């Protein structure tokens, strides 16, 4: 808190900027639990206010149920709210919300089936698909097309697609097994 | 020797790559002819046959050349999105498991969910030699094994991103190797890399719009079995228009809110349905005829599909369907029950159906 | 209405200061300087923390400023709460 | 022209009362509302052509006994035997009917395809009838907005 | 219309000053400083 409220008031000393780094592990480590705030004080003048914030605190406050209610309470003041009654409005959630954060921390006392299936699926049929390209058959394929035969060319373009195509209706279909034997 | 197929190969990817989009639009227009000459079957009847009305003749010859040629260009439309768009994804997911690899160290600190299938498919990409074949960064495995192999276990890194430990020191020291001749075979067999090919295929079989191409043409085909299966296509044009996406934006935008609606009509009427059937059982007789009965509500599941089926689609409610109350000593409770069913699943629900829509627009 | 109400509080939190009320066009000179302000210096989540460390903290162990909001608190009086103003603007110059 | 044919045809000069249209302005003022989203009105109609030839296609293939429209049992009326006679019923009848075409088809009660069929009139209703209808609906009042 | 009408009269009221007309931005800078004005200087009432 010192070395914040230091590098806060002294935005532009060097020597306190080493300080910094060399301090950079403890205030990462504080930066949570450190609060910051600004007041009208009593000198007629804004100041920075720097205060410890509790992890139960933390925890309670980011708790789904507490953001709908600060969500609710947004949503009232900007719309059925003046600036008149805008802080006492405030200061009345804070400690509604205060209560309810403690009432919580006092009581607190202490799919994947379906996406392996098809992963296995998706493994088994490119495994088959890469079986069936790959193989010593090329001598074969070379075999029946010695020359150009753009014919033969555009014929194996074409076969290849459609064993693309085929494969990913074995995958489907397997796919759809999967889900059957999963829900029965 | 290859060099020539390959040449010929590339040049009939890039027409492909080039032509998708017309050939899209020519299987919209093709299954619009198709379906322009469906409108002509007629039944004849032992089996019955669907005959076309054939007045010139020619309607025969010309649906079945449509369909080849629909289903011809349905697989030339999955080629050219193979050529076209396909590399768009390899390269969107390379960037961004290469991203997360580098800047969060997925699968080096955090894991996959292990709900998340596309990172539990993603773990197989890490360890090829064609990592970022699309990705511009190549420098991506380096700049992984210089963040985390301090402490992570340079070892360890070269394991799980599939890099040898000392090869380029090894080569650096004395390289004593030789080429291999490229007509010879197995050249093309050991310059292919299975697991990237696989984890590509994997991805693209996962990618909704080859899926979506894949159930064109499935249908084309199954139109050749049934002609009547060329009239799904025409489902493309909420797909082809943007002027038509536009319009069903306006019903696309609240759907969530409309199935909820639809829910929430479903337990009304169900509502209904349990007062009728525990009061006004006697105003459930759909028979002209008073020698046989047709009680509609002495069953729940029977009043249930009656209410829903008729009365919400009955101008005046299920009112209009049921017998007159008149001289009834539950005359009153029967027009309470009417016109209630009339304000709520008539006038009300319907105009938050319209409601609903006219709010998407604005 | 009632989705102009959602997009009018949206609006209205998206360009002021729940606590201050300055505009974010003033923040915004600083690159990121109105989520900055809002999310580091007039945070309505820190100032409920405040509240609660003043309120959870025992009245003798107040410093100055904590026995000065606590007084203003206990009598409800709002004043001490920046309206118009903030750091940023009382130390302009000297910042930049 | 039209005034010249309404001496050999007085009713030609009907014709003429389209003239209010181009006349008034606050006339054009409420017609802009239909003439701002015509193009969407347009494409909202060819869509609910589109939607009821598929239903028509349905009702073609499976449920071609119950579009029989004659009161006698002895000579049958079938306006589904026809594909095209079958979409000019539902667009001529369905579309019109308030609660889709199942106020005008067969009662489905005790068949083997009444849950098919219930589900059919139930999606038409609901798609021809109460939605797109609400889209030309909608497409007005957005052009007043 | 109607509604969006009193939406524009509420917030032609909400951020000027009904006499002067000056906005209620440049009256903020003092707190409470766009009421003070419109309750105690500008105020139509003590006008009347
Ligand atoms: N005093 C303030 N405190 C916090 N945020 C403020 C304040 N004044 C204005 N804002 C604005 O509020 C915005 C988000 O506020 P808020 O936390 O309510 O939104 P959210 O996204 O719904 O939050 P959550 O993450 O809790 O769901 C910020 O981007 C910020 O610009
Ligand atoms: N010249 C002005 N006189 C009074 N109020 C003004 C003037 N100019 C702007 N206003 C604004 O008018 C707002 C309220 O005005 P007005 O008295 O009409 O509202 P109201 O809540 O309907 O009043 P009432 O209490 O009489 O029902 C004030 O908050 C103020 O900011
Ligand atoms: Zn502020
Ligand atoms: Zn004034």
């Amino acid at each position: 808190v010192l070395l914040t409220n230091l590098s806060e008031h002294m935005p532009n000393d060097t020597r306190l900027q080493t300080f910094l780094e060399l301090a950079e592990s403890v205030l990462n480590y504080f930066q949570p639990f450190l609060g910051r705030i600004e007041i009208m004080g009593s000198a007629k003048r804004i100041e920075r206010v720097y205060f410890e914030i509790s992890e139960s605190s933390r925890t309670q406050w980011e708790k789904p149920q507490v953001k709908e209610s600060k969500r609710q309470f947004i949503f009232d003041v900007v719309n059925e709210g003046g600036e008149k009654e805008k802080m006492e409005l405030f200061v009345n959630f804070c400690e509604d919300t205060i209560f309810e954060m403690q009432l919580a921390a006092q009581i607190s006392e202490s799919s994947i089936l379906t996406v392996r299936s098809a992963l296995f699926a998706l493994r088994y049929n490119i495994l088959t698909l890469m079986r069936m390209l790959s193989l010593k058959s090329l001598k074969k394929q070379m075999k029946k097309v010695k020359k150009m035969t753009v014919k033969d060319m555009v014929t194996a373009f074409f076969s290849s697609y459609w064993s693309i195509f085929m494969t990913l209706l074995h995958f489907v279909a397997s796919v759809f097994r999967g889900f059957f034997r999963i829900i029965c | 020797f290859w060099k020539k197929i390959i040449a010929y190969q590339q040049k009939l990817l890039n027409y492909f790559a080039r032509n998708f989009y017309n050939m899209r639009m020519l299987a919209l227009f093709v299954a619009f002819a198709i379906n322009f000459i469906l409108l002509f079957y007629k039944v004849s009847t032992i089996a019955v046959h669907y005959v076309l009305e054939e007045s010139s003749g020619y309607m025969e010859p010309t649906l079945r050349i449509l369909a080849i040629l629909h289903t011809v260009i349905s697989f030339f439309c999955i080629i050219g999105y193979y050529c076209l768009k396909v590399p768009l994804v390899i390269f969107k997911r390379e960037k961004e498991v290469a991203r997360k690899l580098e800047f969060d160290g997925l699968y080096i600190t955090e894991q996959p969910s292990e709900d998340d299938i596309k990172g539990q498919w993603d773990r197989l990409v890490i360890n090829t030699q064609s990592f970022p074949n699309n990705y511009w960064d190549k420098f991506v495995k380096r700049k992984v094994m210089d963040k985390y192999g301090e402490f992570y276990g340079r070892d360890r890194i070269s394991e799980l991103l599939g890099m040898d430990k000392a090869a380029l020191d090894f080569s650096d020291a004395r390289e004593k190797k030789k080429p291999k001749k490229d007509s010879s075979l197995s050249a093309v067999l050991n310059s292919i890399d299975v697991k990237y090919q696989m984890w590509k295929l994997g991805v693209v079989f996962t990618d909704n719009s080859f899926l979506y191409l894949a159930w064109y043409m499935t249908m084309s085909v199954l139109g050749h079995y049934n002609n009547f299966f060329f009239a799904a296509h025409l489902l493309d044009i909420a797909m082809g228009f943007k002027t038509l996406r536009t319009i069903l934006s306006s019903v696309t935008h609240n759907g969530k809110q409309l199935v909820l609606t639809v829910g929430l009509l479903a337990v009304v009427v169900y509502l209904y349905t349990v007062v009728a059937f525990n009061f006004f059982r006697k105003f459930y007789n759909k028979s002209e005829d008073g020698d046989t009965p047709d009680m509609k509500c002495d069953d729940m599941l029977t009043c249930y599909m009656f209410h829903m089926y008729v009365g919400v689609r009955a101008g005046g409610g299920i009112g209009d369907e049921i017998e007159d109350p008149a001289g009834d000593e539950y005359e009153i409770y029967r027009i309470i029950f009417d016109i209630t069913f009339f304000f709520f699943v008539i006038v009300i629900l319907l105009a938050i159906i319209q409601g609903l829509i006219i709010d998407a627009f604005g | 209405e009632l989705r102009d109400q959602q997009e009018q509080v949206k609006e209205d939190m998206e360009t002021k200061c729940f606590i201050c009320g300055i505009g974010n066009d003033y923040f915004d000179t600083v690159p990121h300087g109105f989520e900055t302000h809002t999310l580091q210096e007039h945070n309505l989540a820190n100032y409920l923390f405040f509240l609660m460390y003043l309120i959870n903290k025992d009245e003798t162990e107040h410093t100055g400023q904590e026995s000065y909001v606590w007084k203003m608190y206990q009598e409800r009086c709002w004043e001490f709460f920046p309206a118009g103003d903030c750091f940023r603007k009382q130390y302009e110059d000297q910042l930049n």
